[PDB]
RNA sequence: AUAUAUUUUAGUAAUAGAUAAAAAUAUGUACAGUAAAAUUGUAAGGAAAACAAUAAUAACUUUCUC
């Protein structure tokens, strides 16, 4: 392999919905790799 | 060309039901170079040990 | 040999069965093959004299404010062999008076120390978590155990595990209670309170829950040996809101019952307190409110839960109740 | 003030203490219970199963009842396994010589030397000398434990050993003896009587047991 | 199936092991019982008066020591000093024995050196 | 499994629960394992230690009085050391390692009546080496042990590979045991009036031996063994025999206080100057 | 003591602890606990086998004691 030119995409994690933003059950708020934040109420 | 004894299945013991290793001892009498007896509990049946080469005959315990 | 005594200090003390005490003091496994069978250790006779007559030494040594009085005597008492006995192999729940005396405080202590090993526990951990404390009441400390029971509808004998189902039937008439008290506190002047509380039935209006009061006693009088909280005792001047069932309606999940007790504020003779047993609102009733209202401390607490089932319909006809809602099955 | 060196010069036991009665009693059980719980002994290792002093060792054996169907064993069932009745306590009976113990009351024979080291071998002993009567004082370009050590050795010509330069109590150092008015040796106990009592409250603490 | 030092080292093996050696655990009457822990409480009761009486003694010895030498700084200082130097490297007799369970032939040495 | 996120719900008082016993699970188990009544009873005070009322009567006095000195108080050792507030970097930084070392160290509290040196713990270490080919040797090494103190030993397996000598992990090799109170005591004594002066040419422990925080360790080779009681009377059933190492823990707070508590017990450090 | 019959043991095989950083079980649940490095040591044993030791007790509870 003389040139290297492999890569994967961006996968758009992320906060989904922000401070004082209405959620529905169900709707993603926040995808991550890890918990850098935790589930509270 | 390890030798080892090939174990078997293993018994199970239960939780709770291990019973601490006592070992079968004896009242053993070790008697030294000079006359002092000493009582201690020994696995190997027998009742009385006289010694010959002990502590108390060597000249590094006894400088007299 | 101040065990051997019993001129001031209670009968209650000694083994009232005379073979165990003769047995003890130079057995009780009935069946004559399996005491031939049996084989004690060697030696246990002249050492466990010894012991006895260490202990009765230091116990004498022991002998001599109230609470520390109360704790000097507990500290001199609890080694005597025959006390252990008493405790340790007679029924604590459905207490003897002779065999064990809550009035003495040796054995007090004692079963203090048995609620903290297991049902003290048990019953915090039902607490946390059906999350009955920080709905109904900020926090407890144990204090006394309550243990109730529902004798009456059905007939059967069962003292309930904390945070367990009941069948309507079984909830369908009044409980009793048995507030066994520890601790030194004074008997004649201390009275109690007791309240069966379900914070969790629908409220339409904001959609959340809220708080019914289903049961109310105040002023009752208690005693170490004697503490059944039965009609026998604390008449119908005592009731500020009078037994209702649990009467869950159709998926309003699991409604709990956490029954509460309380002790009252003390000041000469037992101090009375009136609660305006009209004006309460008990449909929607206010736990912490009322607390701070009386300036009550709540000693102990049980908790059950029910859930709606065929016979909750008949049991709302008996109480001359509405007809019972009935709610969707999802959660929406 | 003038500096007087005290010597509480101290045998120490020869022998393991003589024990309480309750103590004793307790060992016992302790013993018994033991004895109860302990495992078979594995005679099969240490004898081998056709020898000479194996076969010796078996004759002072008994074996234990075994069991026999068709006959009441009213103390429960022999449960035997690698010949030991399980149920009960197991145990074993057993230039060349039997070894016998000296006695350990040569004193209380004497019955009199309160001036012998001999005395009582398992108790902590401490000289002490006549004039009420007291400990070794002695009355400064030396140090001090050391001067106190000469001044003793002096006396008989015995062999000490200090434990440290670091005095105790009013200025009294420690010492052991190792060899051979009133050379007068006792227990913590013997020593109350023989003393004034404030004397014995101002160095109680020194004499061990 | 197995060479004779093999054998020999099962047996080893079985020495330690608790297969078929260990007996029944003992039961205990009620009342037994009771009087068992009666005992062991008075046991442990024991043990720890020993424990405080030994403790306060130290205590005692320590307090002597520290007393003597504020009276011995006051007093000589070079003394002092000299009692102080630190024993790091003090070595206990070895002629003082270890208590026996029975005395020896000779009890007591006189002649040394 | 969904979540994958640890994370504990805190509570509303201040009654510890013991959850175990509010589990019928394992009935036996509830019991401490020094009540009668569970299987794990075993009897603790069997008979006097004799070593051990030596130290309490004569040595424990004699430890208080050597080591005091005057007005010594402590001497803290070196500590992770606090970052200088002179930059903001510093803020929520970790903390330097120690001056010297890497590891944090202990600090020497002064020997009073309350701390008096004593015997902790003795840890025998038998790694036989040529149990890498045979594996029956490791066993024989384990009952040799067991023989010699009178309490179950534990494995030792090969903890690392290396090709140089024969080593791969996941292989038992040699036997440890931990001695403590009267059985560590009579072990001690066991050593020292019979096996210690029964060797040849033994000149006492080296006193650069020194763990520094209070502990001594030695060794005795394979022919040493053969000087225990247990082996001595039947020579005919132990053919190999295998050396081990000895450590010895103490409350000590320093190395020389523990050794010169060791001398009491008739230890001879007459192998070097420290 | 010795003979016969009938049985009982001896197949000897580990961990004895809710085991905790050697191997072996990779998915569920329940209960529990902490790793590593570096340094100082110790028969053969050292750069590199194994084992041991290496942070603070202010407050609290129980026990024993002046
Ligand atoms: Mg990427």
């Amino acid at each position: 392999s003389r040139t290297s030119m492999k890569d994967s995409a961006g996968r758009r994690l992320g906060p989904k919905k922000y401070e004082g933003q209405d959620v529905s059950t169900g709707e993603i708020i926040m995808r991550q790799r890890g918990t850098k934040f935790y589930p509270g109420e | 060309t390890r030798i080892t004894l090939p174990r078997r299945p293993a018994k199970k013991i239960q939780l709770g039901k291990s019973r601490p290793a006592i070992y079968h001892q004896f009242n053993v009498k070790m008697e030294l170079s000079d006359g002092s007896v000493v009582i201690r509990r020994s696995q190997y049946p027998k009742g009385e040990i006289r010694l010959i080469q002990d502590q108390r005959n060597n000249p590094l315990w006894n400088p007299s | 040999h101040i065990w051997s005594d019993f001129t001031t200090r209670p009968s209650s003390l000694s083994i009232q069965s005379s073979k165990v005490k003769n047995y003890l003091f130079q057995p009780s496994i009935s069946r004559r093959s399996n005491r031939i069978k049996y084989s004690p250790p060697e030696h246990i006779d002249e050492i466990f004299r010894m012991s006895y007559d260490f202990l009765e030494q230091r116990s004498s040594k022991f002998y001599e404010n109230p609470l520390k009085k109360d704790a000097l005597l507990i500290k001199a008492e609890i080694n005597n062999p025959e006390v252990q006995y008493n405790f340790q192999f007679n029924n604590k729940l459905n207490n003897v008076k002779d065999i064990i005396d809550y009035d003495v405080p040796v054995y007090r202590h004692l079963g203090k120390q048995h609620w903290e090993s297991y049902g003290q526990m048990l019953l915090m951990q039902r607490l946390e978590t059906l999350a009955a404390i920080p709905d109904t009441l900020p926090t407890l400390v144990p204090r006394a155990e309550v243990n109730i029971k529902f004798p009456f509808s059905t007939g059967v004998n069962k003292w309930i595990e904390p945070g367990e189902f009941l069948s309507s039937n079984v909830t369908s008439m009044r409980p009793i209670f048995k507030i066994q008290e520890y601790e030194l506190v004074n008997v004649e002047k201390q009275l109690y309170t007791v309240l069966i509380v379900n914070p969790d039935v629908p409220d339409l209006s904001n959609d959340s829950f809220k708080t019914a009061l289903c049961y109310g006693l105040v002023n009752i009088n208690l005693t170490y040996n004697d503490n059944l909280i039965d009609p026998r005792k604390f008449h119908s001047s005592n009731i500020i809101a009078d037994y209702l069932p649990p009467v869950p309606e159709k998926n309003a999940g699991k409604q709990r019952f956490v029954v509460w007790v309380f002790r009252q504020p003390l000041i000469q003779g037992p101090n009375m307190l009136e609660i305006d047993r009209k004006e309460l609102s008990r449909d929607d009733f206010d736990i912490r409110q009322f607390t701070k209202k009386y300036n009550l401390t709540a000693i102990g607490a049980h908790i059950w839960r029910s859930e709606w089932d065929a016979k909750v319909a008949a049991v709302r006809e008996k109480y001359g109740l509405p007809p019972g809602r009935v709610f969707s099955r999802v959660r929406r | 003030p003038k500096i007087k060196v005290g010597v509480l010069l101290s045998r120490i036991p020869i022998i393991k203490s003589e024990l309480n009665e309750l103590e004793k009693k307790y060992y016992e059980y302790q013993s018994e219970l033991e004895k109860r719980l302990m495992w078979t002994f594995p005679a099969y290792f240490y004898f081998k199963k056709g020898t000479v002093a194996e076969h010796k060792f078996l004759s002072l054996q008994k074996g234990p009842i075994s069991k026999k169907n068709g006959i009441w064993f009213p103390r429960g069932i022999p449960d035997i396994k690698h010949g030991r009745e399980r149920s009960t306590k197991q145990e074993v009976k057993l230039v060349n010589r039997p070894v016998i113990p000296n006695d350990r009351i040569t004193e209380a024979d004497r019955s009199n030397d309160m001036k012998s080291l001999e005395r009582q071998l398992s108790r902590t002993l401490y000289l002490l000398v006549k004039d009420t009567w007291k400990f070794p004082n002695f009355d400064e370009s030396k140090p001090l434990h050391v001067h106190a050590e000469n001044e003793l050795k002096l006396l008989s010509g015995i062999y000490t050993w200090s434990v440290s330069a670091t005095p105790i109590g009013v200025f009294i150092v420690k010492s052991h003896i190792l060899a051979g008015e009133d050379f007068a040796w006792l227990t913590k106990g013997e020593i109350s009587e023989y003393v004034p009592k404030d004397y014995f409250n101002k160095t109680e603490f020194l004499l061990a047991d | 199936s197995l060479s004779p030092l093999a054998q020999r080292v099962v047996t080893q093996l079985s020495v330690m092991s608790a297969s078929r050696k260990q007996p029944k655990l003992l039961k205990l009457a009620r009342e037994d019982l009771i009087k068992h822990q009666t005992i062991e409480k008075c046991w442990s009761i024991y043990q720890q008066q020993q424990r405080e009486r030994r403790n306060l003694q130290l205590e005692l010895q320590y307090k002597s020591i520290e007393r003597s030498m504020n009276l011995l700084q006051e007093l000589s200082p070079r003394l002092f000093e000299a009692a102080n130097a630190s024993e790091k490297g003090k070595r206990f007799p070895m002629e003082m024995k270890v208590p026996t369970d029975f005395p020896p032939n000779t009890l007591w040495h006189y002649n040394f050196r | 499994p969904k979540s994958a996120c640890s994370l504990v719900k805190p509570v509303h008082h201040l009654v510890k629960i013991d959850k175990s016993k509010l589990s019928p699970r394992f009935p036996e188990l509830k019991y401490d394992k020094s009540d009668i009544r569970s299987p794990g009873f075993k009897p603790k005070d069997t008979h006097a230690d004799r070593l051990n009322d030596h130290y309490l009567n004569t040595l424990q006095s004699d430890l208080l009085l050597i080591n005091y000195s005057h007005n010594a108080a402590v001497v803290k050792g070196l500590k992770q050391r606090a970052w200088s507030g002179d930059s903001p970097y510093h803020l929520n930084r970790p903390p330097k390692n120690p001056r010297g070392s890497k590891a944090q160290l202990p600090d020497i509290h002064p020997i009073k009546w309350s701390n008096i040196p004593g015997l902790e713990s003795v840890v025998i270490n038998c790694f036989v080496r040529e149990a890498r080919e045979n594996q029956l040797l490791a066993i024989t090494a384990a009952l040799q042990l067991q023989q010699i103190t009178g309490c179950k030993p534990h494995p030792i397996f090969s903890k690392n590979d290396v090709p140089t000598w024969k080593l791969r992990k996941g292989h038992q090799m040699g036997a440890k045991v931990e001695l403590k109170g009267k059985e560590m005591s009579q072990f001690l004594s066991t050593l020292t009036e019979i096996v210690l002066p029964r060797i040849r040419e033994y000149k006492g422990i080296s006193n650069q031996s020194g763990n520094r925080f209070g502990g001594i360790s030695f060794g005795l080779t394979a022919e040493d063994i053969k000087f225990f009681p247990e082996i001595d009377a039947n020579q005919d059933s132990w053919p190999k025999t295998f050396g081990m190492h000895i450590n010895i823990n103490t409350s000590a707070q320093l190395d020389y206080q523990a050794r010169t508590l060791l001398s009491g017990f008739q230890f001879p450090f007459f192998g070097e100057e420290k």
